[PDB]
């Protein structure tokens, strides 16, 4: 049993780009091989979190989709990426729920997303009228409403425009430098075969 | 409503966390590098940043204060809808910046001459200022202290005039008595329930106090005079009040210059090392990592990486124009630096120690909300900077880290030279801060006239101080706007309040770290008593009141005198046997122009 389709994590993990946090991005990983050694024996991560499955099983374990969920968060907010957490990105940018069976995997991104000047190419979403359900994606623009009146979609007195960006720089203190963030959540629905760990004899 | 008003501040932090972030760093690359691009580029952000505050002061002010239950929501909020600047006309506002920028321009351009020595003509900071701290020439030096008076402080006078009137308009605008009472307002405390402080409480605790410090300024003022009359024997009476000129200072301020008349017991060294780090190979990083070493070691975080990569710790290499009066910086985000031009010495190593104090204190109240990032009032900051720094100083541990000899031997001598030298610096101070801002606030408050002002400021300083002008000036003087933090619209009281606190602290942190000596002998280095103890008050900023905040250091809603005595009563002791011979305390009719 020699292997050759092996999983894409090598670009997700990798990537030019991530995504904006308020409009973060899944990627269906499936009919694949994978090897879980490379993230885990990493030293560019700073970050394993795992909730389920474990870097010294997953090797070895069988899921139908793993789903590389990506975007990019201000330092501070690492902590917020959890099961049981609260918080401005917990609660309405990336929900995970509090039975989450995989591992969150970050690292610190100040010297490829930071700019001088400040780069503020990555949104946060400030305002919604509810939290999100795990998994949720919003990318409504329309004006949140804080007082009476909607008044007619504009910025204005109790009327905000939800998304914000973050003024990266490269000078800005740790926490307040960029993370790059990789959820790997994992399902087993009907054929586990379409995803696992390595093959022998 | 604080369902809109939290919804507000969090829109606020939103853009205000990246405004203040590139004003704040265009003031930094000015001051590192010194040119018009910088200028400019500091100025334009500085007005990016006033505008943000402007508007969103408006919005602020839809949310009234008594609608609001939350504590932390209703502090965020007064801090920006206050009104201040603008309440006033466009007229009025730019003449009172015309006249303010004026009275800074008089000052720093107040070039001073000798009309019988024409190259003397100086500025007071550069060369004029060693005249009056090191000449022991009477002449000289009144030459010095009365052309300073008539060059600088006569012309300054009239933007006095008009300027309390300025003042006191946009006091009263923003619903205040006077400017006088506006300043006080950092003090106050209203709302909180066992907390409270209302403004003119400042005025009965500083009152007060100082009544309780006076013996001891008493004693010190007699020695200093017992010995400046060696130096001054036909100018200097035995009873009466010391004359300005001869105290070291433009305003005499500080009695840190008379010390080498006053050295108690000159045939003993100092406890300068200088020599030590020079001879050690002691570098800028040296002094700043051993200052690192000092606050860690009491539980305090260390430095962030930012700062070891792009702080100044030293002048530049080049003839490179740049300021670096050594300050510490927050410039938002997280990033925190040292502005200074290290030398091996050791003044700069304690200097390392007060600003490294300012930057950990910056650093604990990181995590508060923006409009609470600042210190509890304003004389916090330095008390927190002077303990630091005044722990470092203690010979046991200057011994313990390798700057004074294995073979040290404190003495009998050595300790009453340091303790002169320290009261020198501080209770030599105290009554001067004290008089002038009292006198401010009776300016402010319309009690003396402005026809009686200079009436007023010497009779004050001669029943207050016990100094005496050379020169009988009239009314066409001002000697206060002479005075940088005067012709600068600064607070003063700020040093008195922070002498104050610096004391307490120093007390409750030595006991903290369980020293069993004398309150002189304290050091609370490698002590994490003591340092979480304080750390536990510095990571409050502004969210709570400054009384809270200092019992929870301190064991006192307020200012308390006795840690001064008590850091100091081994002088006194020493001050009320030494003066068997001579009189304590001094008269106000005797002048040294009397005849
Ligand atoms: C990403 O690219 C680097 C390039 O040095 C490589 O070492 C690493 O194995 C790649 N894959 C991942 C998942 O980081
Ligand atoms: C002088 O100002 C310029 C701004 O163009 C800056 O690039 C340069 O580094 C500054 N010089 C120093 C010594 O910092
Ligand atoms: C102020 O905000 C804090 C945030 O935790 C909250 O606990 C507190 O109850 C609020 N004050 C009032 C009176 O609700
Ligand atoms: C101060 O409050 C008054 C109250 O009406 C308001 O009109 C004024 O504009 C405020 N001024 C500033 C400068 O915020
Ligand atoms: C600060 O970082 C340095 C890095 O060498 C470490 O040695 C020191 O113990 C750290 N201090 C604290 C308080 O973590
Ligand atoms: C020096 O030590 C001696 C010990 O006999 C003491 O009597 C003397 O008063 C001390 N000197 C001073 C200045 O106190
Ligand atoms: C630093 O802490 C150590 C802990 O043993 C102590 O031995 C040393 O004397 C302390 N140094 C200073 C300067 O207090």
């Amino acid at each position: 049993p020699n292997i050759t389709n092996l999983c894409p994590f090598g670009e997700v993990f990798n990537a030019t780009r991530f995504a904006s946090v308020y409009a973060w991005n899944r990627k269906r990983i499936s009919n694949c091989v994978a090897d879980y050694s490379v993230l885990y024996n990493s030293a560019s991560f700073s970050t394993f979190k795992c909730y389920g499955v474990s870097p010294t099983k997953l090797n070895d374990l069988c899921f139908t989709n793993v789903y590389a969920d990506s975007f990019v968060i201000r330092g501070d907010e690492v902590r917020q990426i959890a099961p049981g957490q609260t918080g401005k990105i917990a609660d309405y940018n990336y929900k995970l729920p509090d039975d989450f069976t995989g591992c969150v995997i970050a690292w610190n991104s100040n010297n490829l997303d930071s700019k001088v000047g400040g780069n503020y190419n990555y949104l946060y979403r400030l305002f919604r009228k509810s939290n999100l359900k795990p998994f949720e994606r919003d990318i409504s623009t329309e004006i949140y409403q804080a007082g009476s009146t909607p008044c007619n979609g504009v910025e204005g007195f109790n009327c905000y425009f939800p998304l914000q960006s973050y003024g990266f720089q490269p000078t800005n203190g740790v926490g307040y430098q960029p993370y790059r963030v990789v959820v790997l959540s994992f399902e087993l629905l009907h054929a586990p075969a379409t995803v696992c760990g390595p093959k022998k004899s | 409503i604080e369902e809109q008003a939290k919804t507000f501040l969090d829109f606020f932090d939103s853009q205000a966390e990246d405004l203040f972030y590139q004003s704040s760093l265009a003031s930094w690359n000015y001051n590192t590098n010194i040119t018009e691009e910088n200028v400019q580029n500091m100025n334009n952000a500085g007005d990016k940043w006033s505008a943000f505050l402007k508007e969103q002061s408006t919005l602020a002010q839809m949310y009234p204060l008594q609608e609001i239950q939350n504590l932390t929501v209703k502090l965020q909020l007064q801090a920006l809808q206050q009104n201040g600047s603008s309440v006033l006309s466009e007229d009025k506002s730019k003449r009172l910046n015309t006249i303010l920028n004026t009275m800074s321009t008089i000052y720093s351009t107040g070039k001073v001459c000798n009309p019988d020595n024409p190259q003397e003509c100086l500025l007071l900071e550069p060369g004029l200022n060693e005249i009056m701290a090191n000449s022991l020439d009477y002449n000289e030096r009144l030459w010095a202290w009365e052309s300073w008076r008539s060059e600088v402080g006569k012309q300054l006078r009239p933007l006095y005039e008009e300027y309390v009137v300025l003042k006191n308009e946009m006091a009263r605008a923003n619903h205040y008595e006077d400017y006088g009472d506006y300043w006080r307002g950092d003090y106050e405390v209203n709302g909180v329930d066992g907390y409270d402080y209302s403004r003119g409480q400042l005025i009965e605790d500083v009152e007060h106090t100082f009544e309780e410090i006076k013996p001891l300024y008493e004693h010190l003022h007699a020695y200093v005079r017992a010995k400046l009359m060696n130096a001054y024997p036909s100018y200097i009476s035995p009873i009466g009040c010391l004359p300005a000129h001869l105290l070291g200072d433009m305003w005499g301020r500080f009695w840190t210059n008379l010390y080498s008349l006053t050295v108690p017991f000159g045939q003993k060294p100092n406890i300068d090392v200088t020599d030590a780090m020079v001879d050690q190979a002691w570098d800028a990083q040296r002094i700043f990592k051993e200052a690192e070493k000092f606050f860690v070691s009491v539980g305090l975080p260390n430095m962030t990486q930012g700062f070891w990569e792009n702080s100044m710790l030293t002048d530049p290499g080049n003839v490179q124009k740049a300021v670096c009066h050594p300050t510490a910086w927050d410039l938002g985000k997280g990033d925190f630096r040292i502005l200074m031009c290290t030398k091996v010495t050791m003044d700069d190593f304690l200097t390392a120690h007060h600003e490294m104090g300012h930057i950990q204190y910056d650093m604990a109240y990181a995590a508060q909300p923006f409009l609470l990032r600042n210190g509890a009032n304003e004389g916090f900051h330095e008390a927190v900077g002077e303990i630091m720094s005044l722990s470092a100083a203690t010979p046991k541990h200057l011994k313990s880290i390798g700057l004074l000899s294995p073979d040290f031997q404190e003495d009998n001598e050595t300790e009453i030279n340091f303790l002169l030298k320290q009261a020198l610096t501080i209770v030599g101070t105290l009554p001067f801060t004290y008089m002038l801002e009292k006198w401010r606030w009776m300016v402010f408050k319309g009690e003396i006239p402005k026809d009686q002002w200079m009436k007023k400021w010497w009779e004050m300083k001669r029943e207050i101080v016990g100094v005496v002008e050379p020169v009988p000036h009239d009314e066409t003087y001002c000697d206060p706007a002479s005075l940088f933090h005067v012709s600068n619209d600064y607070s003063f009281i700020r040093y008195y309040t922070r002498t104050l606190y610096q004391f307490q602290f120093q007390e409750a942190l030595c006991q903290a770290a369980k020293h069993e000596g004398p309150l002189h002998k304290c050091d609370i280095s490698n002590s994490t008593e003591a340092g979480q103890k304080l750390f536990n008050m510095l990571r409050l900023g502004k969210s709570e009141p400054w009384t809270l905040a200092l019992e929870n250091v301190v064991g006192a809603k307020n200012m308390n005198v006795r840690p001064l005595l008590n850091y100091f009563e081994p002088l006194f002791t020493w001050l009320k046997d030494q003066n068997k011979n001579s009189f304590v305390g001094w008269s106000t009719d005797w002048s040294p122009y009397a005849d």
